């Protein structure tokens, strides 16, 4: 499709303003204590009377506050950032965020002068959580997750790819009601509100770059080409700069089905450098490349191997014990829910439960990508590939959801 | 089902002054609370959606606030064309329900 | 696989002597002399510290000794859980293919699973599997198939070769196969001594 499918806005900022800010939370061995760390940067003229205050609220109750003026620590031979400041707030016995209990705090960032005058303020919700891969396991706040997830596209039978709050919420509740923990943003950054809802209702989110070159031959063709490095680069970097402060996001993904190129390796390293708080994953090129922290295949069977040349799909139980392998395995897509499907679903659940390093997966997928058409009498009906005289097309292939486009369950 | 209670039932105001109308839900409904205006012999008109989201074609003087169980519809500097009934409606859970309404009259 | 003459299966707990420094010397001689004697044979490819004697500090020392003296071969020992620090190979006995048997302290995971336990990287070869006692060997194929599908599953040792039955004679100088307790032996484990693939006369089951 095409067009101006997400919002349009106008924002008025002061001349001297907050240009960016990030949040981070460190914990102690038992999570009884945390540090909230906020890095703030500003734009405009730097005047000594400028200050920053970062305050942490829990409800109505202020939990911690910090104030300082611009000017960071020495970073190299030339000095530091004069237009940045980092505060660190100590929080004793923080309430932790999880999909089980979405404990949230509010963080307010005020840019003011010293006489107490407010130039402007920004804010975000904060969730205290630690995500780590340790010893082959993916941990959340110290315990190992078991991802009960699903892949979800931004699709509305009526609106096409325009998202609204109601729809988002519906989806969320259905998922939670049905025993899902997590969702994968197949296969691009979503509408902003999404993260916020997840943050609030409690779902783990895998945020994914808008990069898919499935149709090239070989798949690699562009991703291995330095000339596409820049373009790709922006699809990753901007995502991170934008979504990095949301607690629901626990894993970053480099895109989808674009084979495996040197461009991925670079971008994966970039992320790791910039935001070590989360793991990175990418399935392209075999699911276990050097560009992923997790073995994340699609459609790998439980017990049977599918040994395609170059990019086989071992049985999941076997994949883990291949020589030298030690990463956790979580399927980016499994159990293709197209039409009368889901046979064998239980086999998966059982392995997940018996093997520690098998920490679940993302079912494919949430909603049917069917669209509404009208008949000779203004009667609607569900349309699919090629029903719009569309060429060339993949027919029913767009219907693999667990729920119908109207959100009624299969 | 979710019960929406509006207060006050009636509010009298002189054009130019501002007012705020209340709507409280029997249980949390997140931000799924919308505001409608209805005048005699006329269909309801959506003013605010999802607690605070603006609607194209509605006067800027209308604003909404709230989340969870307590919501408010504010009118900054009431105009004569604003006199009528105001209803809140929740869409968090089926069946969707309406508040009992608040009548805004000239004082 | 050359194995030291050390089995203290009947102690409680199993460890009791092998964890005792006072037995260190005695044990030590059972390992060292074996090595000094058999070390030049090409057929020997793995050294084993004994059998079913739990896991004690004495094993750790002896395992290190060997490694120092003859690094040409790997060392294995199953006691104490099959994957201790005293073995180069995960070498359980009677671990099932697909099902786990999680005894306290010393569980026996399904072999396919055992390999991918966090941090694990050694090869797995069963020191005893497929107990061939009497009408047995059911499921043998399941094993063969895992072995074939998983690289790190490099096979195993069936238990065992010959029936440990003995010859007795009747009222007319007629022989017959005797077993546990048939010699008025007490206490005894009866048929438990017959788990071979072949009869004592070397005729196959």
């Amino acid at each position: 499709m095409s067009g101006i499918f997400r919002d349009v806005s106008l924002l008025h900022k002061p001349t001297t303003q907050i240009s960016d800010f990030h949040v981070a939370t460190r914990f102690n061995d038992d999570f009884s204590r945390a540090v909230l760390e906020a890095e703030v940067q500003m734009c405009g003229e730097l005047r000594d009377y400028l200050r920053v205050t970062v305050s942490l609220w829990q409800g109505e109750t202020q939990v911690a506050s910090g104030t300082a003026p611009f000017g960071g620590e020495i970073i190299d031979e030339r000095g530091g950032y004069a237009d940045r400041v980092t505060l660190r707030l100590n929080v004793e016995n923080p309430k932790l965020w999880s999909a089980e209990i979405p404990n949230l705090y509010r963080a307010v960032v005020e840019l003011h002068t010293a006489d107490g005058t407010l130039i402007e303020a920004e804010a975000c919700d904060v969730g205290f959580r630690e995500v780590r891969i340790e010893n082959g396991l993916l941990l959340l706040n110290g315990k190992p997750l078991l991802i009960r997830g699903v892949n979800r596209h931004e699709h509305h039978p009526l609106h096409g790819q325009v998202m609204d709050e109601q729809t988002m919420v519906q989806d969320i509740l259905l998922m939670k009601q049905n025993n899902f923990n997590a969702v994968r943003c197949s296969h691009y950054p979503n509408h902003p509100l999404w993260y916020t809802l997840c943050d609030r209702y409690g779902l783990y989110v895998v945020d994914e770059a808008n990069i898919e070159t499935h149709g090239m031959v070989p798949m690699n063709r562009l991703t291995d080409d330095p000339r596409w490095l820049p373009a790709m680069s922006e699809r990753v970097t901007r995502m991170v700069q934008r979504d990095r402060n949301h607690p629901s996001v626990i894993i970053w993904s480099l895109g989808n089905e674009s084979g495996h190129g040197a461009n991925h390796d670079a971008l994966y390293r970039w992320i790791k450098s910039v935001d070590p708080s989360r793991p990175v994953q990418y399935e392209g090129g075999g699911a276990d490349t050097t560009a992923t922290d997790i073995i994340c295949p699609m459609y790998a069977r439980v017990d049977e191997d599918q040994p395609f040349p170059a990019v086989p799909k071992w049985s999941i139980k076997k994949w883990l014990s291949l020589p030298g392998e030690t990463r956790p395995l979580i399927l980016c897509e499994y159990a293709h829910a197209m039409g009368n499907s889901l046979g064998g679903f239980a086999k998966y659940w059982q392995a997940f439960r018996q093997y520690p390093r098998l920490q679940g997966g993302f079912v494919w997928d949430w909603v049917d990508q069917s669209l509404i058409k009208y008949d000779e009498n203004g009667n609607p009906w569900s349309a699919y590939g090629g029903d719009f005289g569309d060429t060339p097309n993949d027919r029913q292939f767009c219907m693999n959801g667990l729920v119908f486009a109207d959100r009624t369950p299969h | 089902d979710i019960v929406l209670t509006q207060s006050p039932a009636t509010l009298s105001v002189t054009p130019g002054n501002s007012v705020s109308l209340s709507c409280r839900a029997s249980q949390s409904i997140g931000n799924d609370l919308h505001w409608y205006q209805q005048k005699s012999h006329e269909s309801p008109r959506l003013l605010i959606k999802y607690a605070s989201q603006s609607i194209s074609g509605i006067p800027s003087r209308f604003s909404g606030s709230g989340s969870g169980t307590d919501f408010t519809l504010s009118i900054n500097s009431v105009e004569t064309e604003d006199f009528g009934m105001y209803f809140c409606q929740q869409s968090n859970s089926w069946p969707y329900t309406f508040g009992g309404g608040t009548k805004l009259e000239i004082k």
